[PDB]
């Protein structure tokens, strides 16, 4: 009787997906915060 | 790519005209303006044109310049009259909404490549 290893996908996700959208986040606020004219 | 094509002569020795066509995005909604940049000044406002038809002019030019703006063609065109030896200068036209401005070179974010002028006396 065997049983399924753990997934390397689901492995390499945990650390991909948080990273990804961390890094999206940080672009995504400091293109567009910093927008407006000053004086 | 917003782009900003300048037209119009560069020597005279008298009366010029400056057009100042848009592509790539429409500015009907948006405040077109003039610029003046002399040799060894910072950016002199010259007039402006607003979605309402509503003409600004500077002091320095008031009353000899004129700015008109076609919206179908989405361009804006100045008329310059009267012109006088030390107005020789590089002309940008700029659109944009007036934000902190309408007067300030800061508040517009297209700029036109420029235009050189230049008078004979
Ligand atoms: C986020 C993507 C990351 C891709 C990382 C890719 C990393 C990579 O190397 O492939 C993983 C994936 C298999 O995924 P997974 O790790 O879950 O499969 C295990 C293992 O990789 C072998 O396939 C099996 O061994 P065997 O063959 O029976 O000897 C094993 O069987 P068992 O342990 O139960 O006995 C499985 O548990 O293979 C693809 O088809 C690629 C599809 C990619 C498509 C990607 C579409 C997004």
């Amino acid at each position: 009787k065997t049983f399924n290893s753990v997934s390397k996908i689901d492995r390499l996700s945990r650390i991909a997906f948080p990273l990804l959208f961390g890094i999206f986040n940080l672009v995504y606020w400091a293109t567009y915060l910093n927008r407006e004219p000053q004086l | 790519q917003v782009q900003l094509q300048e037209s119009g002569g560069g020597l005279v020795q008298g009366s010029l005209r400056v057009s100042c066509a848009a592509s790539g995005r429409t500015f009907t909604t948006y405040i077109m303006a003039w610029f003046r940049q002399a040799p060894g000044k910072e950016r002199e406002f010259l007039a402006a044109m607003d979605q309402g038809r509503i003409q600004y002019y500077g002091d320095s030019v008031r009353g000899r310049f004129t700015i008109s703006r076609d919206y179908a063609k989405n361009s804006v065109d100045l008329q310059l009259d009267g012109l006088r030896p030390e107005d020789t200068a590089v002309y940008y036209c700029a659109a944009g909404a007036g934000f902190w401005g309408l007067r300030t070179a800061s508040s517009y974010h297209y700029w036109g490549q420029g235009t050189q002028v230049t008078v004979s006396s």
